[PDB]
């Protein structure tokens, strides 16, 4: 699972 | 009022923090992505002190985005406290806490802690 | 939206966090102290998770409270993290940060870590 | 030195 | 040395944490499950001020656990950072950090942070 | 066992952490300032994943410093919780969380929290 | 998935 | 007030 605050 | 505190902010992950610093103390604005696309753009406020120390202290202040826009719900929301410092580097040090929405049983999962700088110069 | 929680919360110190829970995901509201009066009144900003998961999960949010009022400057920032349960027995369960603003030699104690527990009924 | 946090 | 410390604590959730405070400021022991069979053990080490200040202020300590037994490996270490508050109800006040060993790309989700109460009584 | 970990570590104020890992997961050494008198020097204890994943994954580990030796007593206790990334650069990136003992009404500015990036190389 | 600290 | 962990 990953997180939009650190796909950026 | 924060001119200093006005504009674009870069972490050292490319995300990019663009945010308005009113002159009631009030922050607004939008966290995304490196790939900035509308898909990645999330709604951010926060506060800060409006009328810092002059001895050369920073300038404390917070803001909250959660994670949820027309494209993505994440079911979460991340905090992040610091200061800004401001200079010919000026720089926004920030310790943030990211809380997942859990179950009872699952709530010692829910909550990661980091850390995140940022400058007005992209990395 | 979230008439859950839209209202006052107590914590265990006897703080009033009163909020209004916007129905486009925005917080709203003011953070004061157990003897309620204006002097010790803050203007608080967040955000929720205003599209929450029903498999019981609790709801993510976050809010910032500048400690900087008409009678006080503080020069500090407070961000609580956390979800809400809902329910006969409700609560905010959530973890802080507490940034002082600091000169660059002192930033090693900037940042105060705690939690805090809200409930709908005074302690 | 207290904080306002703390004195409510 | 701290004979006030010595002996065995449990936390809101069951688990039980026994330990020797060494005259030295040594913390030596084990952590288990509420059902503690042997695979629920792991061992634990840490330090505590062994000459507290006696104005009624806590005794500060903290101690770790890498959850790694002949049993299990879950690859993470916890650490506990709190004071002992002795007396009539004597409890052991803490903040925890476990962090899990990530790859690169997953250092954000490396870290949870939590609390815990540790009494003398079961709960 | 962990060669990898046992050696000479700085942080990027200057402070030396030397530890030596054992091969049952033990980690022991001493934690001292740039200008690294005995005055400064204090003992620490903590623990490690001795049997890491292989596919990249950083080693889990913590420690615990209470702050008194022969010369001082600062009434405190830090915890460091993180992961050893081994290589060319090899790094122990951590959080810390620095308590001190306080009276119960203090308990709110008893925990600080930072974070410390160590390297094999002097800064 | 779970952690001992928690099964405790 | 100042602290042996940052006097380093």
């Amino acid at each position: 699972w990953s997180h939009p605050q650190f796909e950026k | 009022m924060e001119a200093g505190i006005t504009g674009t902010w870069y972490n050292q992950l490319g995300s990019t923090f663009i945010v308005t610093a009113g002159a009631d103390g009030a922050l607004t604005g939008t966290y995304e992505s490196a790939v900035g696309n509308a898909e990645s753009r999330y709604v951010l406020t926060g506060r800060y002190d409006s009328a810092p120390a002059t001895d050369g202290s920073g300038t404390a202040l917070g803001w909250t985005v959660a994670w949820k826009n027309n494209y993505r719900n994440a079911h979460s929301a991340t905090t992040w406290s610091g200061q800004y410092v401001g200079g010919a580097e000026a720089r926004i040090n920030t310790q943030w806490l990211l809380t997942s929405g859990t179950t009872e049983a699952n709530a010692w999962k829910s909550t990661l802690v980091g850390h995140d700088t940022f400058t007005k110069v992209k990395p």
